[PDB]
């Protein structure tokens, strides 16, 4: 979702700007038919003219530039990365209305899933200069292995707990605030909380991570 | 200058204090998620863990 | 207008090319400086990179010298074919031209005290030896050698015009993987057989930037190996489920290593990254295997001392050989 | 920045450690300056120890290795003659730097040990 | 992979405010050869989704059959997504090739929501 | 400093470029000498090797002989076409080039009694056959071949000027894989059907490095049969979990041979 | 280096087995010998063995082959003539070394086999 | 090699059979007694691209098939001057113009039509 301003300057190699000047024409810049352009991946949105006086070690040089706007098309990468990865994240929760009983299937379910978005983030790194620094969909290819790995550490943890083991207005500090009474054997409704509380924060996630890049990017 | 990028934050003072945010940020954000636990969980507990949540949020914030 | 053309034409008129300013006497000296417009390519798999910049040399030559005209010619540029130039060249280069739009970036500029300026736009593919045996957590050394072909130092001297501020640009250089964290300038005299020839050298130390390697290479892999401490903790009989979560982890990690490896740059020796994911996957294969002898032991001829003993052994361990990894290349 | 450190002095073996940036200057090589004589050309070897250069009048009777996992030089000898009497250095040198049977190319020199047979 | 269905030549003066400009024109009409994208690319996609398929006939109570199933196919779809990428030309845009594996993928994605449905709905509470 | 020039207008002056030193006289004796700098890239895949060189041919011309100039000339580049040079060049190139920034990389040096210098910086790409049926434990031994091109050894003679000390820099090479073990020079005439031409060989014997292939392709493999075996240990009566590793294993087999295939 | 070894001196198939690096040294032909007269070109094979080249006098009658088993070079002669008697050698060349016909380019030669009929 | 076998009495038929790669154009001639052989046509090995002569435009088409009998000539208003026979012809890949016969080589036998 990124915006960029390609210049193409130019000016005399020799001849400082008390030698030769040079000057733009009226409406000097001639776009032919932008539909006759091959700008794939891009969109062209415009360009402007500008003019300067860079001060070089031989002398002060006349340099001018002209600016094209280009927009990206997030065409390709929303089939490509965004819906897979959104799709096999809800996969992933499929495994909470799984019965607990059925732990290949979970497993199997959980560890796959894993394998997938491995094999999915391999190919989000394909158009960039590989940047050092993260860009916006390589976070939420992160952000998805996280939720994918979170469940099926959720799977491990509610197996493990269910299977393998049988005074001032207000009140004590300790016990006003910290709920530590009746609290907890209570493990086993694990996977009602996650239908809910896995979904509904990717939700939260999604709607920032949209916003964040969208509107106010 | 992005949040992404950790070479180009003028000090290493900000670094900090946009993580804190970002823990603020989480916490709330968890705390919003934990307004869907209500049907399950009895609400003297969720309200204290959503009264913890914010408190831990407000700190970051400080 | 006549005037100066008369006094350019008595300046090329009568002179030759062939004999260095101050052919019988001291040695020429040609001050240099270079801007460094981009450091656009630094190929590992070649061991050289791609630098675009505007050389400029100055030396004095009183055969072009003028009096009466206050100015400073900046002639055309074919007028150096007419003069004498230094016979510079890039030592560790491997192929390099000079820019030839709209005409050829060259500039000739005569002062009145015979200084001749001379200058020209510049991309070269210079050698860069590489030692990739701490890669990614690596620093190089990449270097630009400057020498005259013929003449020796009894001949021709070369020094950086300016000092330290010859070089300029290197500060606006934005590389995408590497970050320059200096730039130094040293002026020698190598001893050869028929004699001392001068050298200069612009030595940058790239250094790499560890952010794309954190977010793909070494994340996926310890969280890969954190479920196989997830496969630790499900029950000994359920062998179906312990079995597939094993053989899936030690498959993701394959994919992993073929999949990075083959983005990555291919670099036939030993490196850093390899050591890490194949830490990664021998402890993987481990907890396969420790699966095995608990299967073996007690099912096949409810406290399962092995997984008790393995499920704080591998995290230890896996942190031991972490904080190795991280102290040994950091 | 490498710092060099000889050690040793009919059969000998004298082995020169580095420490530091030895991959900046890899070309690593032996001089010998006899008593009252000029510093004299004896032996070179490079980082991946297996392009030996030896002076003729050391030649036969002199041998080079080298090792990286603990970095290097040694300088294995044979039957000797009363002239080997000497001060033997080790010095390193970078690439692109020029030939190898001149001393001022050489940057980071030893301190010499002094063999006597 | 291409063959010439019909060529064309045009002659004309351009007009432009210098003056008309004489110009010539070669055309050529390519048509793509399918057979190494029917056969080789829309064929494994259109057999791992019949596949898919075949979790509906496996009995209810067999869980691990089904999920590694469901599972599995959705793996091989992606691989086959993710490794046809390098094998079409390197050029991003929206082409039907892509359209039609998105069809496929959604396809394998609903069967084994499916599959979660009636797992839930008949075998657990 | 017109002394110099007068003199080398006069040795120019009834010279013949198309006829070489000698023509009824015995051939011309020229020596050569190369100083190595990278033998980079050693392509597998395409079978040769780049390598750049500086390259001096050494004669004897008695009709550019001058005296009374102690100094020995450096003229260069109108010398580079109005004198006669030897028509050397390498048999088994592909495609080479002479540098040419910031001038042209080329050096002419005469003498008083007529002896001539002609270096040259020459980037070349040779070829180099490789037998493979041993790789990764290959050990592959790669040539340049220097010819005359036109002349017969009746009318030029090579040689290594110097004998065995002719090709220096060979300590200079590091390359990734391969590590330089001997370096070896050759001096025959071979014979055609028009004639006896001159021949030299400069050969290099490479010996590849195994440990990158022995860390990522060997043992790994091995390490994957041995989940193989595994399965033996495994209850007999568990179908599933056998099946699934057996199956699985040799998925990964497959996918890391053919992987290291893709990248070979 | 490569040695050579000739045997099998109507139709009597010689057979010429090469030992070491036989790569180094692909081509390998047949030359003879006759009482008297010089060394002379019979024929010749490359690596692959896909390529042949026979002289004029003895072509459409013999027909060298490779099999490598044993690094093999057959010759199959046949239709035999009196005047065909002579010491055969079986010889190799180089990569680079020109013609065929001229025994000057090769290097490694066999010791000879008499045939006799 | 290549061996070319033309029937026809109306659609004409020519079979290659052989090293028929080798040879992709393949085009028909025309000759009645006492003249020269006239170009009648041309099919490329796509056969997505045809030539003919300007005396038969209009009227004979040519289509090119898979398998071994490639080369159909589809033949409509006949006229008295059609009375000849027609050559089938195969031609190298690097080889001159379609109208001139002698570029050709392995050619057919001339199959009589008489309007
Ligand atoms: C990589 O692979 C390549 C192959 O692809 C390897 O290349 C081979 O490397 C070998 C070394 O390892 C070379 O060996 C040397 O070859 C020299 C070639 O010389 C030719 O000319 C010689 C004479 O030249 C001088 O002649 C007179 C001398 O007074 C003067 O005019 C000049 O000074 C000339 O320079 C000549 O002697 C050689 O041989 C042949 O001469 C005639 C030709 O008809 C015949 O008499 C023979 O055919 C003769 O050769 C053979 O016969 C003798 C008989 O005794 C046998 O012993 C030989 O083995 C052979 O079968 C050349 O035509 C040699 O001069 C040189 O000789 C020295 O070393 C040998 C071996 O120890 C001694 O026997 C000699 O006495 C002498 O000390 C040596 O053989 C190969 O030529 C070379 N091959 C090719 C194709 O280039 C390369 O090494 C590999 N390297 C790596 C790094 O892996
Ligand atoms: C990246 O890695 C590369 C790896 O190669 C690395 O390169 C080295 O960089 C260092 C600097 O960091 C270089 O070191 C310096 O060399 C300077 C030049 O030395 C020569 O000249 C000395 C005489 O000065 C005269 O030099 C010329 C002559 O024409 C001219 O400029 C002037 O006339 C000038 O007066 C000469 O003495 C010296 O000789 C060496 O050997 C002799 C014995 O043979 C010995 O007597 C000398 O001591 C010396 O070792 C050489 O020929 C040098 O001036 C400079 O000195 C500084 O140090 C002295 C103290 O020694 C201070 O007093 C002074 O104020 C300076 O601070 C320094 O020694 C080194 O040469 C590079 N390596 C190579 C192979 O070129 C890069 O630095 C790395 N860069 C980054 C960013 O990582
Ligand atoms: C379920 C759980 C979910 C939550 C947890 C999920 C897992 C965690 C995810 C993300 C946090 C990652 C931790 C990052 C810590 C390391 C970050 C770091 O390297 O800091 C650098 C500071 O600069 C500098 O001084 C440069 C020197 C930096 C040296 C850093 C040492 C490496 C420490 C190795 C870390 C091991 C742990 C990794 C586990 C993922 C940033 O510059 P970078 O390097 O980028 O490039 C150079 C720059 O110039 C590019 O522009
Ligand atoms: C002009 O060119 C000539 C020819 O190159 C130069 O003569 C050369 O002079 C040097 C110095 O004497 C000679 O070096 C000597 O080499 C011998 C043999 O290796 C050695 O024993 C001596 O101790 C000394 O080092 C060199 O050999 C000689 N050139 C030739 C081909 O013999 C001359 O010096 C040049 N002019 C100037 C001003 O330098
Ligand atoms: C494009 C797909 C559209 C599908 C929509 C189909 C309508 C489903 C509406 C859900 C309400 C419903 O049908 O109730 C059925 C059962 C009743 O449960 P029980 O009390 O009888 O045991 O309880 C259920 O609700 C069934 C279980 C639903 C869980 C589905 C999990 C998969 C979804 C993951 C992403 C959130
Ligand atoms: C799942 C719940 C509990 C927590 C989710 C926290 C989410 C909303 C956080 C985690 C990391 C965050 C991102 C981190 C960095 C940046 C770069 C900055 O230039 C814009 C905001 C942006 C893009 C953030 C948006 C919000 C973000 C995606
Ligand atoms: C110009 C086209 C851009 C791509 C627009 C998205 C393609 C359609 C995606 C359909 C997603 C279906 C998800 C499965 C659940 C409804
Ligand atoms: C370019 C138009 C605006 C952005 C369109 C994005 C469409 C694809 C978004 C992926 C689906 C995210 C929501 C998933 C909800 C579970
Ligand atoms: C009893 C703790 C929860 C166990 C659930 C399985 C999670 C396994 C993930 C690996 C965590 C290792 C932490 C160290 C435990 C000694
Ligand atoms: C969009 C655009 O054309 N902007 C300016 C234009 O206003 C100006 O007249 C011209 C001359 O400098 O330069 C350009
Ligand atoms: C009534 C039984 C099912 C309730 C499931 C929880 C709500 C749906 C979450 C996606
Ligand atoms: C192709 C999908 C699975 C086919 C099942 C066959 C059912 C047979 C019904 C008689
Ligand atoms: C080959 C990997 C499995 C070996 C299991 C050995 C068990 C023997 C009893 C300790
Ligand atoms: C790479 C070595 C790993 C060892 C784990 C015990
Ligand atoms: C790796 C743990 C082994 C425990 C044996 C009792």
């Amino acid at each position: 979702m990124d915006e960029h301003s390609c210049p193409l300057e130019f000016s005399s190699y020799g001849y400082p700007r008390e030698e030769i000047v040079y000057q733009w024409k009226r409406s000097s810049v001639e776009v032919g038919d932008t539909r006759s352009w091959r700008l794939y991946q891009f969109s062209f949105v415009g360009l402007r003219n500008t003019t300067e006086v860079v001060k070089t070690t031989s002398g002060d040089y006349v340099v001018m530039s002209v600016y094209f706007d280009l927009s990206r098309r997030m065409g390709y990468f929303t089939i490509q990365t965004y819906i897979p990865c959104t799709l096999i994240v809800v996969l992933s929760w499929v495994s909470f209305w799984i019965n607990k009983d059925a732990v290949p299937a979970r497993t199997s379910l959980g560890i796959t899933t894993v394998l997938t978005m491995t094999t999915l983030s391999t190919i989000a790194r394909k158009s960039l200069p590989k940047v050092s620094y993260v860009t916006a969909m390589d976070l939420f290819v992160s952000v998805c292995f996280i939720f994918v790995f979170s469940a099926l550490v959720e799977y491990g943890t509610l197996h493990y707990f269910v299977s393998n083991r049988k005074c001032l207005d207000g009140k004590d500090c300790a016990s006003f605030f910290c709920c530590f009474e009746d609290c907890h054997i209570r493990i086993a409704k694990m996977d009602s909380y996650a239908r809910i509380f896995f979904p509904t924060a990717f939700c939260l996630f999604n709607l920032v991570y949209w916003v964040s890049y969208l509107y106010l990017g | 200058g992005s949040f992404t990028d950790f070479s180009t934050i003028p000090s290493s003072a900000f670094k900090a204090a946009a993580f804190f945010v970002l823990l603020s940020m989480v916490l709330i954000l968890g705390c919003i998620t934990c307004f869907s636990l209500f049907f399950f969980c009895n609400t003297a507990t969720v309200y204290k863990i959503c009264a913890w949540m914010q408190l831990l949020a407000a700190l970051c914030l400080v | 207008m006549s005037f100066v053309k008369e006094t350019v034409d008595k300046l090329l008129k009568g002179y030759d090319i062939r004999l260095r300013p101050d052919f019988g006497g001291p040695p020429v000296c040609v001050g240099m400086n270079i801007d460094i417009a981009s450091i656009d390519m630094v190929s590992e798999v070649n061991m050289d990179y791609t630098l675009t910049m505007y050389f400029q040399q100055y030396w004095r030559d009183k055969r072009l010298a003028y009096s009466g005209i206050p100015l400073n010619l900046t002639l055309d540029n074919r007028v150096a074919d007419q003069l004498w130039v230094p016979d510079t060249y890039f030592l560790n280069d491997k192929k390099s031209f000079v820019h030839g739009v709209t005409v050829k970036n060259r500039m000739i500029r005569l002062h009145p005290d015979g200084t001749v300026l001379y200058g020209l736009r510049i991309t070269t593919t210079a050698a860069c030896m590489m030692d990739l045996r701490r890669y990614p957590l690596d620093e190089q050394n990449c270097t630009l050698e400057i020498e005259s072909y013929g003449y020796t130092t009894d001949d021709i001297e070369f020094y950086w015009r300016g000092g330290d501020k010859a070089v300029t640009g290197v500060e606006r250089i934005e590389l995408p993987q590497f970050s320059i964290v200096e730039h130094r300038l040293v002026s020698r005299n190598v001893v050869f057989a028929t004699g001392a020839y001068p050298r200069l050298s612009l030595s940058f130390r790239l250094k790499r930037n560890i952010g794309y390697f954190i977010l793909q290479t070494y994340m996926p892999s310890i969280l890969i190996t954190i479920l196989s401490w997830v496969s630790f903790w499900i029950n000994y009989d359920a062998s179906a489920a312990r079995v597939a979560l094993g053989i899936t982890t030690v498959l993701t990690m394959t994919t992993i290593n073929t999949h990075l490896r083959e983005t990555l740059p291919k670099i036939p020796y030993v490196k850093a990254i390899d050591m890490y994911l194949m830490g990664c996957f021998v402890f993987v294969f481990l907890a396969l295997l420790e699966y095995a002898f608990v299967n073996y032991i007690f099912f096949g001829r409810d406290v399962n001392a092995i997984d008790r003993w393995s499920r704080i052994v591998f995290p230890f361990t896996f942190s031991l050989f972490n904080l190795v990894y991280w102290l040994y290349y950091v | 920045q490498v710092q060099l450190v000889e050690s040793g002095g009919g059969s000998l073996r004298l082995s020169c450690a580095a420490s530091g940036h030895t991959f900046n200057y890899p070309i690593m090589g032996w001089f010998r300056q006899a008593p009252g004589k000029e510093r004299e050309f004896v032996g070179a070897i490079s980082w991946s120890g297996g392009s030996t250069s030896y002076a003729d009048s050391v030649k036969d009777r002199f041998t080079i290795s080298r090792d990286n996992a603990k970095n290097t030089v040694y300088l294995e000898m044979n039957n000797l003659k009363p002239e080997d009497t000497a001060v033997y250095y080790c010095a390193a040198k970078g690439r692109y730097s020029g030939g190898l049977y001149y001393p001022t190319n050489y940057d980071y020199w030893g301190q010499g040990t002094q063999v006597t047979v």
